[PDB]
Protein backbone atom coordinates (compact mmCIF):
# COMPACT_ATOMS: atom_id res chain seq x y z
CA UNK A 1 0.00 0.00 0.00
CA UNK A 2 2.56 2.58 1.13
CA UNK A 3 5.35 0.53 -0.78
CA UNK A 4 3.30 1.01 -3.97
CA UNK A 5 2.41 4.85 -3.58
CA UNK A 6 6.39 5.27 -2.50
CA UNK A 7 7.55 3.87 -6.00
CA UNK A 8 4.42 5.70 -7.88
CA UNK A 9 5.19 9.12 -5.86
CA UNK A 10 9.06 8.92 -6.96
CA UNK A 11 8.15 7.82 -11.01
CA UNK A 12 6.07 11.29 -10.92
CA UNK A 13 8.62 13.26 -9.80
CA UNK A 14 10.85 11.50 -11.75
CA UNK A 15 9.10 11.92 -14.99
CA UNK A 16 8.04 15.57 -14.70
CA UNK A 17 12.23 15.96 -13.21
CA UNK A 18 13.09 14.87 -16.81
CA UNK A 19 10.15 16.57 -18.80
CA UNK A 20 11.50 20.10 -17.17
CA UNK A 21 15.24 19.39 -19.00
CA UNK A 22 13.89 18.37 -22.40
CA UNK A 23 11.92 21.39 -22.84
CA UNK A 24 15.74 24.02 -21.47
CA UNK A 25 17.46 21.61 -23.87
CA UNK A 26 14.87 22.33 -27.07
CA UNK A 27 15.16 25.96 -26.32
CA UNK A 28 18.90 25.78 -26.10
CA UNK A 29 18.97 23.82 -29.40
CA UNK A 30 17.02 26.87 -31.09
CA UNK A 31 19.34 29.63 -29.36
CA UNK A 32 22.34 27.41 -30.66
CA UNK A 33 20.78 27.72 -34.30
CA UNK A 34 20.28 30.99 -34.01
CA UNK A 35 23.60 32.13 -33.25
CA UNK A 36 25.24 29.79 -35.75
CA UNK A 37 23.32 31.54 -38.39
CA UNK A 38 24.06 35.42 -37.28
CA UNK A 39 26.04 38.11 -38.88
CA UNK A 40 26.72 41.46 -37.58
CA UNK A 41 27.80 43.40 -40.86
CA UNK A 42 24.82 44.33 -42.04
CA UNK A 43 25.22 40.99 -44.77
CA UNK A 44 23.20 38.15 -44.62
CA UNK A 45 23.28 35.13 -46.84
CA UNK A 46 20.34 32.73 -46.09
CA UNK A 47 20.35 29.29 -47.91
CA UNK A 48 16.22 28.22 -48.30
CA UNK A 49 17.17 23.96 -48.63
CA UNK A 50 13.99 21.40 -49.56
CA UNK A 51 12.79 24.16 -51.58
CA UNK A 52 10.58 21.87 -53.56
CA UNK A 53 8.55 20.82 -50.56
CA UNK A 54 8.56 24.41 -49.07
CA UNK A 55 7.45 25.56 -52.60
CA UNK A 56 4.37 23.35 -52.58
CA UNK A 57 3.47 24.13 -49.01
CA UNK A 58 2.89 27.34 -50.07
CA UNK A 59 0.68 26.65 -53.35
CA UNK A 60 -1.62 24.56 -50.91
CA UNK A 61 -1.59 27.31 -48.92
CA UNK A 62 -0.40 24.57 -45.84
CA UNK A 63 2.61 26.99 -45.01
CA UNK A 64 2.44 30.67 -46.98
CA UNK A 65 5.84 32.43 -45.31
CA UNK A 66 8.81 31.76 -43.54
CA UNK A 67 11.14 33.73 -41.68
CA UNK A 68 14.87 33.50 -41.65
CA UNK A 69 17.13 33.44 -38.50
CA UNK A 70 18.33 37.00 -37.50
CA UNK A 71 21.40 39.36 -38.30
CA UNK A 72 22.70 42.64 -36.92
CA UNK A 73 24.17 46.14 -38.16
CA UNK A 74 27.14 46.00 -36.01
CA UNK A 75 28.00 43.80 -32.95
CA UNK A 76 25.82 46.04 -30.87
CA UNK A 77 23.12 47.31 -33.57
CA UNK A 78 20.02 46.61 -35.12
CA UNK A 79 18.36 43.24 -35.22
CA UNK A 80 16.78 42.49 -38.58
CA UNK A 81 15.13 39.34 -40.21
CA UNK A 82 13.74 38.17 -43.49
CA UNK A 83 10.72 36.88 -44.43
CA UNK A 84 9.03 35.32 -48.00
CA UNK A 85 6.32 33.73 -49.42
CA UNK A 86 7.19 31.19 -51.98
CA UNK A 87 4.11 31.90 -53.82
CA UNK A 88 3.48 35.59 -53.40
CA UNK A 89 1.88 37.94 -51.14
CA UNK A 90 -0.35 40.86 -51.73
CA UNK A 91 0.07 41.89 -55.35
CA UNK A 92 2.22 38.95 -56.26
CA UNK A 93 -0.02 36.51 -54.86
CA UNK A 94 0.74 33.47 -56.88
CA UNK A 95 2.49 34.90 -59.16
CA UNK A 96 5.72 36.24 -57.48
CA UNK A 97 8.20 35.20 -54.77
CA UNK A 98 7.35 38.11 -52.59
CA UNK A 99 10.42 38.96 -50.21
CA UNK A 100 10.17 41.29 -47.20
CA UNK A 101 12.12 43.07 -44.55
CA UNK A 102 11.73 42.78 -41.18
CA UNK A 103 12.97 45.08 -38.00
CA UNK A 104 12.89 42.97 -34.83
CA UNK A 105 13.35 43.88 -30.96
CA UNK A 106 17.28 44.21 -30.00
CA UNK A 107 18.91 43.73 -26.95
CA UNK A 108 20.33 47.52 -27.75
CA UNK A 109 17.36 49.36 -28.77
CA UNK A 110 17.26 52.32 -26.43
CA UNK A 111 21.02 53.00 -27.75
CA UNK A 112 19.98 53.23 -31.30
CA UNK A 113 18.46 55.98 -33.49
CA UNK A 114 14.61 55.82 -34.55
CA UNK A 115 13.10 55.28 -36.68
CA UNK A 116 15.25 52.77 -38.93
CA UNK A 117 16.36 54.51 -41.79
CA UNK A 118 19.19 53.00 -43.89
CA UNK A 119 18.74 51.49 -47.19
CA UNK A 120 17.99 47.82 -47.81
CA UNK A 121 19.23 45.75 -51.19
CA UNK A 122 17.77 42.08 -51.45
CA UNK A 123 19.32 39.49 -54.17
CA UNK A 124 17.98 35.95 -55.19
CA UNK A 125 21.43 34.28 -55.71
CA UNK A 126 22.32 32.95 -59.44
CA UNK A 127 23.97 30.08 -58.62
CA UNK A 128 25.80 30.38 -62.23
CA UNK A 129 27.07 33.89 -61.19
CA UNK A 130 25.36 35.14 -64.78
CA UNK A 131 22.71 37.14 -63.53
CA UNK A 132 21.40 38.19 -60.13
CA UNK A 133 17.63 39.17 -59.34
CA UNK A 134 18.27 41.96 -57.05
CA UNK A 135 16.08 44.95 -55.85
CA UNK A 136 16.03 47.56 -53.02
CA UNK A 137 14.40 50.12 -51.35
CA UNK A 138 14.45 52.83 -48.50
CA UNK A 139 12.28 53.16 -45.10
CA UNK A 140 9.56 54.97 -45.14
CA UNK A 141 10.56 56.98 -41.75
CA UNK A 142 6.66 57.71 -41.14
CA UNK A 143 5.45 53.83 -41.75
CA UNK A 144 5.35 51.85 -38.32
CA UNK A 145 7.50 49.05 -39.78
CA UNK A 146 10.66 51.22 -39.14
CA UNK A 147 9.72 52.41 -36.15
CA UNK A 148 11.38 51.35 -32.50
CA UNK A 149 10.23 47.77 -31.72
CA UNK A 150 7.31 47.57 -28.75
CA UNK A 151 6.52 44.19 -30.16
CA UNK A 152 9.15 41.51 -31.37
CA UNK A 153 8.58 41.95 -34.44
CA UNK A 154 7.47 45.45 -36.22
CA UNK A 155 5.34 44.86 -39.20
CA UNK A 156 7.09 43.48 -42.26
CA UNK A 157 7.76 45.30 -45.45
CA UNK A 158 9.54 45.10 -48.66
CA UNK A 159 9.37 43.71 -52.11
CA UNK A 160 5.61 41.73 -52.90
CA UNK A 161 6.83 41.43 -56.69
CA UNK A 162 10.85 40.67 -55.88
CA UNK A 163 10.76 38.05 -58.28
CA UNK A 164 8.17 35.91 -61.25
CA UNK A 165 7.41 32.76 -59.97
CA UNK A 166 8.37 30.87 -63.69
CA UNK A 167 11.74 31.97 -63.56
CA UNK A 168 12.00 29.30 -60.87
CA UNK A 169 9.28 26.43 -61.82
CA UNK A 170 11.22 26.16 -65.09
CA UNK A 171 15.17 25.62 -65.88
CA UNK A 172 16.79 27.71 -63.97
CA UNK A 173 20.01 28.80 -62.15
CA UNK A 174 18.33 30.09 -59.10
CA UNK A 175 17.74 26.81 -57.73
CA UNK A 176 20.63 24.17 -58.08
CA UNK A 177 20.39 21.17 -55.17
CA UNK A 178 16.78 21.86 -54.26
CA UNK A 179 17.99 25.13 -52.47
CA UNK A 180 18.08 29.01 -53.59
CA UNK A 181 20.30 31.44 -51.53
CA UNK A 182 18.82 34.81 -50.47
CA UNK A 183 21.44 37.59 -49.79
CA UNK A 184 20.57 40.93 -47.87
CA UNK A 185 23.01 43.91 -48.07
CA UNK A 186 21.63 46.81 -44.63
CA UNK A 187 23.98 50.17 -46.18
CA UNK A 188 25.56 51.10 -43.10
CA UNK A 189 26.04 55.08 -43.70
CA UNK A 190 25.65 57.29 -40.56
CA UNK A 191 25.89 54.11 -38.64
CA UNK B 1 13.48 55.58 -59.31
CA UNK B 2 15.59 56.32 -56.20
CA UNK B 3 14.18 55.60 -53.32
CA UNK B 4 11.76 52.99 -53.97
CA UNK B 5 9.76 52.55 -50.46
CA UNK B 6 8.94 49.23 -49.05
CA UNK B 7 5.15 47.87 -48.99
CA UNK B 8 3.93 46.16 -46.05
CA UNK B 9 3.10 42.66 -46.24
CA UNK B 10 -0.40 41.88 -46.10
CA UNK C 1 11.12 -8.92 -2.22
CA UNK C 2 13.59 -8.89 -4.91
CA UNK C 3 11.43 -7.60 -7.10
CA UNK C 4 10.53 -4.22 -5.39
CA UNK C 5 14.06 -3.72 -4.05
CA UNK C 6 15.48 -4.30 -7.67
CA UNK C 7 13.11 -1.23 -8.94
CA UNK C 8 13.96 0.82 -5.80
CA UNK C 9 17.76 0.83 -6.49
CA UNK C 10 16.80 1.11 -10.09
CA UNK C 11 15.02 4.10 -9.60
CA UNK C 12 17.84 5.89 -7.41
CA UNK C 13 20.27 5.52 -10.12
CA UNK C 14 18.39 6.94 -12.11
CA UNK C 15 17.13 9.76 -10.40
CA UNK C 16 21.15 10.35 -9.62
CA UNK C 17 21.32 10.42 -13.70
CA UNK C 18 18.82 13.35 -14.31
CA UNK C 19 21.15 14.82 -11.69
CA UNK C 20 24.22 14.88 -13.36
CA UNK C 21 22.30 15.56 -16.66
CA UNK C 22 20.70 18.75 -15.26
CA UNK C 23 24.68 20.24 -14.12
CA UNK C 24 26.10 19.22 -17.55
CA UNK C 25 23.48 21.17 -19.31
CA UNK C 26 23.50 23.92 -17.27
CA UNK C 27 27.24 23.67 -17.57
CA UNK C 28 26.78 23.64 -21.53
CA UNK C 29 23.76 26.67 -21.40
CA UNK C 30 26.57 29.08 -19.56
CA UNK C 31 29.39 28.04 -22.16
CA UNK C 32 27.00 29.20 -24.82
CA UNK C 33 25.74 32.49 -23.06
CA UNK C 34 29.57 32.60 -22.87
CA UNK C 35 30.15 32.01 -26.31
CA UNK C 36 27.39 34.81 -27.34
CA UNK C 37 28.18 37.70 -25.11
CA UNK C 38 32.31 37.46 -26.38
CA UNK C 39 34.00 39.76 -28.76
CA UNK C 40 37.13 40.04 -30.52
CA UNK C 41 38.55 43.44 -30.93
CA UNK C 42 38.95 45.14 -27.29
CA UNK C 43 35.42 46.40 -27.35
CA UNK C 44 33.08 45.01 -25.12
CA UNK C 45 29.21 46.76 -23.75
CA UNK C 46 27.94 44.70 -21.11
CA UNK C 47 23.87 45.01 -20.48
CA UNK C 48 23.28 44.37 -16.63
CA UNK C 49 19.15 43.74 -16.50
CA UNK C 50 17.12 43.32 -13.54
CA UNK C 51 18.91 46.52 -12.43
CA UNK C 52 16.90 47.57 -8.69
CA UNK C 53 16.73 43.83 -8.57
CA UNK C 54 20.59 43.48 -8.72
CA UNK C 55 20.64 46.73 -6.68
CA UNK C 56 18.67 45.65 -3.93
CA UNK C 57 20.58 42.25 -3.33
CA UNK C 58 23.81 44.66 -3.03
CA UNK C 59 22.32 46.87 -0.53
CA UNK C 60 21.03 43.82 1.35
CA UNK C 61 24.82 42.49 1.16
CA UNK C 62 22.85 39.37 -0.48
CA UNK C 63 25.10 39.99 -4.02
CA UNK C 64 27.96 42.00 -3.82
CA UNK C 65 29.48 41.60 -6.56
CA UNK C 66 28.44 40.85 -10.30
CA UNK C 67 31.09 39.33 -13.10
CA UNK C 68 30.21 39.91 -16.79
CA UNK C 69 31.24 37.51 -19.52
CA UNK C 70 34.94 37.18 -20.84
CA UNK C 71 36.01 39.47 -24.08
CA UNK C 72 39.61 39.02 -25.92
CA UNK C 73 42.18 41.70 -27.47
CA UNK C 74 42.21 39.70 -30.60
CA UNK C 75 40.52 36.33 -31.94
CA UNK C 76 43.47 34.48 -30.00
CA UNK C 77 44.53 37.48 -27.63
CA UNK C 78 43.99 37.76 -23.59
CA UNK C 79 41.20 36.88 -22.01
CA UNK C 80 39.50 39.63 -19.98
CA UNK C 81 35.75 40.17 -18.08
CA UNK C 82 34.62 43.17 -15.32
CA UNK C 83 33.58 43.04 -11.77
CA UNK C 84 31.08 45.15 -10.24
CA UNK C 85 29.73 46.40 -7.14
CA UNK C 86 26.19 47.87 -7.20
CA UNK C 87 26.48 48.87 -3.86
CA UNK C 88 30.45 49.78 -3.72
CA UNK C 89 33.67 48.43 -2.49
CA UNK C 90 37.02 50.07 -0.36
CA UNK C 91 36.78 53.74 -0.46
CA UNK C 92 33.50 53.67 -2.46
CA UNK C 93 31.59 50.94 -0.49
CA UNK C 94 27.95 52.56 0.42
CA UNK C 95 28.54 55.39 -1.79
CA UNK C 96 29.64 54.32 -5.02
CA UNK C 97 29.42 52.28 -7.83
CA UNK C 98 32.75 50.60 -8.14
CA UNK C 99 33.59 49.05 -11.57
CA UNK C 100 36.74 46.97 -12.17
CA UNK C 101 38.71 45.07 -14.76
CA UNK C 102 40.11 41.50 -14.77
CA UNK C 103 42.63 40.06 -16.39
CA UNK C 104 41.83 36.20 -16.70
CA UNK C 105 43.53 33.17 -17.75
CA UNK C 106 43.29 33.12 -21.40
CA UNK C 107 43.87 29.99 -23.60
CA UNK C 108 46.82 31.21 -25.71
CA UNK C 109 48.27 33.30 -22.87
CA UNK C 110 51.64 31.41 -23.43
CA UNK C 111 51.82 32.88 -27.00
CA UNK C 112 51.20 36.75 -24.97
CA UNK C 113 53.69 39.11 -23.91
CA UNK C 114 53.56 39.72 -20.08
CA UNK C 115 52.70 41.62 -17.86
CA UNK C 116 49.69 42.92 -19.33
CA UNK C 117 50.32 46.60 -20.50
CA UNK C 118 47.20 48.15 -22.26
CA UNK C 119 45.21 50.97 -21.65
CA UNK C 120 41.84 50.46 -20.47
CA UNK C 121 38.96 52.46 -20.49
CA UNK C 122 35.42 52.10 -18.83
CA UNK C 123 32.22 53.93 -19.37
CA UNK C 124 28.58 54.08 -17.80
CA UNK C 125 26.47 55.03 -21.11
CA UNK C 126 24.01 57.61 -20.95
CA UNK C 127 21.06 55.99 -23.02
CA UNK C 128 20.06 59.68 -24.25
CA UNK C 129 23.72 59.73 -25.70
CA UNK C 130 24.36 62.84 -24.32
CA UNK C 131 26.55 62.51 -21.38
CA UNK C 132 28.79 58.73 -20.32
CA UNK C 133 30.32 58.69 -17.29
CA UNK C 134 33.84 57.77 -18.23
CA UNK C 135 37.05 57.20 -16.92
CA UNK C 136 40.85 55.67 -17.97
CA UNK C 137 43.83 54.09 -16.24
CA UNK C 138 47.00 52.20 -17.58
CA UNK C 139 48.01 49.23 -15.83
CA UNK C 140 50.40 49.74 -12.77
CA UNK C 141 53.13 46.94 -14.53
CA UNK C 142 54.70 45.90 -10.86
CA UNK C 143 50.91 44.94 -9.69
CA UNK C 144 50.02 41.56 -8.96
CA UNK C 145 47.03 42.49 -11.31
CA UNK C 146 48.91 42.45 -14.45
CA UNK C 147 51.14 39.16 -14.23
CA UNK C 148 50.66 36.05 -16.43
CA UNK C 149 47.39 34.56 -14.59
CA UNK C 150 47.91 31.20 -12.58
CA UNK C 151 44.40 31.06 -11.50
CA UNK C 152 41.58 31.78 -13.37
CA UNK C 153 41.76 35.15 -12.40
CA UNK C 154 44.31 38.03 -11.11
CA UNK C 155 43.24 40.25 -8.40
CA UNK C 156 40.90 42.86 -10.21
CA UNK C 157 41.81 46.55 -9.91
CA UNK C 158 40.06 49.48 -11.43
CA UNK C 159 38.02 52.44 -9.75
CA UNK C 160 36.51 51.90 -6.57
CA UNK C 161 34.44 55.45 -7.00
CA UNK C 162 33.40 54.90 -11.06
CA UNK C 163 30.13 56.43 -10.10
CA UNK C 164 28.04 57.89 -7.33
CA UNK C 165 25.17 55.63 -6.55
CA UNK C 166 22.57 59.02 -5.78
CA UNK C 167 23.33 59.75 -9.29
CA UNK C 168 21.22 56.84 -10.04
CA UNK C 169 18.54 56.85 -7.15
CA UNK C 170 17.00 59.21 -8.53
CA UNK C 171 15.60 60.68 -11.50
CA UNK C 172 18.44 60.10 -14.22
CA UNK C 173 18.78 58.55 -18.15
CA UNK C 174 21.57 55.76 -17.19
CA UNK C 175 19.10 53.46 -16.08
CA UNK C 176 16.46 52.93 -18.71
CA UNK C 177 13.95 49.88 -18.85
CA UNK C 178 15.30 48.61 -15.67
CA UNK C 179 19.13 48.12 -16.91
CA UNK C 180 22.46 49.84 -17.83
CA UNK C 181 25.06 49.82 -19.91
CA UNK C 182 29.06 49.55 -19.18
CA UNK C 183 31.26 50.18 -21.96
CA UNK C 184 34.77 48.53 -21.85
CA UNK C 185 37.40 50.06 -24.84
CA UNK C 186 40.96 48.02 -24.43
CA UNK C 187 43.70 50.52 -26.42
CA UNK C 188 45.56 47.61 -28.46
CA UNK C 189 48.49 49.70 -29.15
CA UNK C 190 51.86 47.17 -29.59
CA UNK C 191 49.67 44.23 -30.30
CA UNK D 1 -0.18 -8.07 -9.38
CA UNK D 2 0.27 -6.28 -12.08
CA UNK D 3 0.60 -3.01 -10.64
CA UNK D 4 4.24 -4.63 -10.25
CA UNK D 5 5.00 -4.82 -13.51
CA UNK D 6 2.86 -1.21 -14.11
CA UNK D 7 6.08 0.47 -12.70
CA UNK D 8 9.07 -1.92 -14.06
CA UNK D 9 7.46 -0.59 -17.09
CA UNK D 10 7.71 3.22 -16.90
CA UNK D 11 11.05 2.67 -15.21
CA UNK D 12 12.07 1.12 -18.36
CA UNK D 13 10.65 4.04 -20.63
CA UNK D 14 12.04 6.67 -18.05
CA UNK D 15 15.72 4.78 -18.60
CA UNK D 16 15.22 4.68 -22.60
CA UNK D 17 13.90 7.95 -22.36
CA UNK D 18 16.65 9.73 -20.22
CA UNK D 19 18.97 7.46 -22.36
CA UNK D 20 17.67 8.63 -25.93
CA UNK D 21 18.07 12.54 -24.28
CA UNK D 22 22.29 12.00 -23.42
CA UNK D 23 22.70 11.34 -27.18
CA UNK D 24 21.01 14.69 -28.30
CA UNK D 25 22.90 16.27 -25.37
CA UNK D 26 25.91 14.97 -27.33
CA UNK D 27 25.51 15.91 -30.52
CA UNK D 28 24.64 19.49 -29.04
CA UNK D 29 27.81 19.61 -27.17
CA UNK D 30 29.59 18.92 -30.45
CA UNK D 31 28.28 21.50 -32.39
CA UNK D 32 28.79 24.16 -29.57
CA UNK D 33 32.51 23.25 -29.24
CA UNK D 34 32.19 23.10 -33.72
CA UNK D 35 31.55 27.00 -32.98
CA UNK D 36 33.70 27.86 -30.11
CA UNK D 37 36.43 27.00 -32.35
CA UNK D 38 35.73 28.35 -35.65
CA UNK D 39 37.07 31.73 -37.44
CA UNK D 40 35.83 32.98 -40.38
CA UNK D 41 38.94 35.07 -41.69
CA UNK D 42 41.48 32.41 -42.76
CA UNK D 43 43.36 32.58 -39.60
CA UNK D 44 43.29 29.68 -37.08
CA UNK D 45 45.61 28.72 -33.75
CA UNK D 46 45.08 25.21 -32.97
CA UNK D 47 46.34 24.23 -29.63
CA UNK D 48 47.31 20.88 -28.97
CA UNK D 49 47.62 20.22 -25.77
CA UNK D 50 48.44 16.56 -23.84
CA UNK D 51 51.14 16.66 -26.63
CA UNK D 52 53.31 13.75 -24.48
CA UNK D 53 50.54 11.52 -24.85
CA UNK D 54 49.18 12.26 -28.04
CA UNK D 55 53.01 12.10 -29.49
CA UNK D 56 53.18 8.65 -27.60
CA UNK D 57 49.74 7.27 -29.58
CA UNK D 58 51.47 8.18 -32.70
CA UNK D 59 54.89 6.16 -32.57
CA UNK D 60 52.97 3.31 -30.30
CA UNK D 61 50.72 3.34 -34.26
CA UNK D 62 47.33 3.98 -31.60
CA UNK D 63 46.34 7.03 -33.23
CA UNK D 64 48.18 8.32 -36.74
CA UNK D 65 46.61 11.07 -36.70
CA UNK D 66 43.93 13.68 -35.48
CA UNK D 67 41.56 16.28 -37.43
CA UNK D 68 41.39 19.92 -36.14
CA UNK D 69 38.59 21.64 -35.61
CA UNK D 70 36.99 23.59 -39.23
CA UNK D 71 37.79 27.46 -39.72
CA UNK D 72 36.74 29.50 -42.98
CA UNK D 73 38.23 31.88 -45.43
CA UNK D 74 35.08 33.94 -44.99
CA UNK D 75 31.58 34.32 -43.29
CA UNK D 76 30.38 32.03 -45.60
CA UNK D 77 33.63 31.21 -47.25
CA UNK D 78 35.43 27.87 -47.69
CA UNK D 79 35.06 25.13 -45.02
CA UNK D 80 38.37 23.67 -44.03
CA UNK D 81 40.19 21.87 -41.02
CA UNK D 82 44.20 20.57 -40.33
CA UNK D 83 45.42 17.05 -40.17
CA UNK D 84 48.40 16.13 -38.12
CA UNK D 85 50.57 13.19 -38.15
CA UNK D 86 52.87 13.53 -34.55
CA UNK D 87 55.08 11.04 -36.12
CA UNK D 88 54.96 11.26 -39.46
CA UNK D 89 53.79 10.31 -42.76
CA UNK D 90 54.45 9.02 -46.29
CA UNK D 91 58.05 10.74 -46.90
CA UNK D 92 58.33 11.89 -43.16
CA UNK D 93 56.74 8.81 -41.17
CA UNK D 94 58.80 8.49 -38.09
CA UNK D 95 61.16 11.40 -38.42
CA UNK D 96 59.26 14.22 -39.24
CA UNK D 97 55.81 15.74 -37.96
CA UNK D 98 53.82 15.82 -40.91
CA UNK D 99 50.68 18.45 -41.42
CA UNK D 100 47.85 18.53 -44.32
CA UNK D 101 45.36 20.95 -45.06
CA UNK D 102 42.34 19.38 -45.73
CA UNK D 103 38.65 20.78 -47.66
CA UNK D 104 35.35 20.24 -46.27
CA UNK D 105 32.14 20.22 -47.49
CA UNK D 106 31.13 23.62 -46.89
CA UNK D 107 27.32 25.05 -46.55
CA UNK D 108 27.90 27.45 -49.27
CA UNK D 109 30.07 25.29 -51.53
CA UNK D 110 27.61 26.06 -54.37
CA UNK D 111 28.79 29.49 -54.35
CA UNK D 112 32.13 29.06 -54.73
CA UNK D 113 34.68 28.84 -57.23
CA UNK D 114 36.27 25.57 -57.85
CA UNK D 115 38.81 23.85 -57.71
CA UNK D 116 40.13 25.21 -54.11
CA UNK D 117 43.32 27.76 -55.56
CA UNK D 118 44.45 29.86 -52.47
CA UNK D 119 47.73 29.92 -50.96
CA UNK D 120 48.29 28.39 -47.68
CA UNK D 121 50.34 29.04 -44.82
CA UNK D 122 51.45 26.71 -41.88
CA UNK D 123 53.39 27.17 -38.68
CA UNK D 124 54.17 25.50 -35.82
CA UNK D 125 54.76 28.48 -33.10
CA UNK D 126 57.69 28.91 -31.44
CA UNK D 127 56.55 29.78 -27.60
CA UNK D 128 59.63 32.08 -27.56
CA UNK D 129 58.41 33.74 -30.28
CA UNK D 130 62.10 33.60 -31.66
CA UNK D 131 61.94 31.43 -34.76
CA UNK D 132 58.48 29.84 -36.01
CA UNK D 133 59.00 27.08 -38.17
CA UNK D 134 57.07 28.02 -41.58
CA UNK D 135 56.34 26.04 -44.90
CA UNK D 136 53.47 27.35 -47.74
CA UNK D 137 52.28 25.54 -50.73
CA UNK D 138 49.88 26.57 -53.67
CA UNK D 139 47.29 24.28 -54.93
CA UNK D 140 47.60 21.76 -57.35
CA UNK D 141 44.54 22.85 -59.36
CA UNK D 142 44.80 19.54 -61.20
CA UNK D 143 44.90 17.32 -57.60
CA UNK D 144 41.42 15.88 -56.28
CA UNK D 145 42.26 17.45 -53.05
CA UNK D 146 40.98 21.11 -54.44
CA UNK D 147 38.33 20.34 -56.08
CA UNK D 148 34.38 20.52 -55.08
CA UNK D 149 33.86 18.17 -52.09
CA UNK D 150 31.94 15.25 -52.60
CA UNK D 151 32.48 13.73 -49.28
CA UNK D 152 32.33 15.47 -46.21
CA UNK D 153 36.18 15.94 -46.65
CA UNK D 154 38.55 15.83 -49.74
CA UNK D 155 42.18 14.16 -50.05
CA UNK D 156 44.41 15.63 -47.38
CA UNK D 157 47.22 17.78 -49.20
CA UNK D 158 50.15 19.21 -47.44
CA UNK D 159 53.57 19.38 -45.87
CA UNK D 160 55.00 15.63 -45.20
CA UNK D 161 58.05 16.93 -44.06
CA UNK D 162 56.95 20.08 -41.84
CA UNK D 163 59.04 19.41 -39.11
CA UNK D 164 61.26 17.10 -37.98
CA UNK D 165 60.71 15.13 -34.82
CA UNK D 166 64.12 15.70 -32.82
CA UNK D 167 63.30 19.59 -33.06
CA UNK D 168 61.23 18.75 -30.32
CA UNK D 169 61.48 15.20 -28.30
CA UNK D 170 64.68 17.31 -26.77
CA UNK D 171 64.63 20.98 -25.09
CA UNK D 172 63.25 23.48 -26.93
CA UNK D 173 60.72 26.14 -27.38
CA UNK D 174 57.78 24.47 -29.75
CA UNK D 175 56.46 22.37 -26.91
CA UNK D 176 55.93 23.93 -23.43
CA UNK D 177 53.50 23.27 -20.69
CA UNK D 178 52.97 19.59 -22.55
CA UNK D 179 51.56 21.55 -25.36
CA UNK D 180 52.41 23.00 -29.04
CA UNK D 181 49.95 25.92 -31.45
CA UNK D 182 50.07 25.29 -34.81
CA UNK D 183 48.66 28.35 -36.80
CA UNK D 184 47.14 28.19 -40.30
CA UNK D 185 46.71 31.61 -42.85
CA UNK D 186 44.97 30.87 -45.88
CA UNK D 187 45.80 33.40 -48.19
CA UNK D 188 42.38 35.27 -49.46
CA UNK D 189 43.41 37.05 -53.04
CA UNK D 190 40.90 36.95 -55.04
CA UNK D 191 37.81 36.45 -52.45
CA UNK E 1 55.88 25.34 -54.23
CA UNK E 2 53.29 22.76 -54.24
CA UNK E 3 51.28 20.32 -52.32
CA UNK E 4 51.19 16.71 -52.01
CA UNK E 5 48.71 14.73 -50.72
CA UNK E 6 48.72 12.26 -47.73
CA UNK E 7 49.78 8.89 -47.79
Amino acid sequence: QDKIEALSSKVQQLERSIGLKDLAMADLEQKVLEMEASTYDGVFIWKISDFARKRQEAVAGRIPAIFSPAFYTSRYGYKMCLRIYLNGDGTGRGTHLSLFFVVMKGPNDALLRWPFNQKVTLMLLDQNNREHVIDAFRPDVTSSSFQRPVNDMNIASGCPLFCPVSKMEAKNSYVRDDAIFIKAIVDLTGL
Amino acid sequence: GQVPFSKEEC
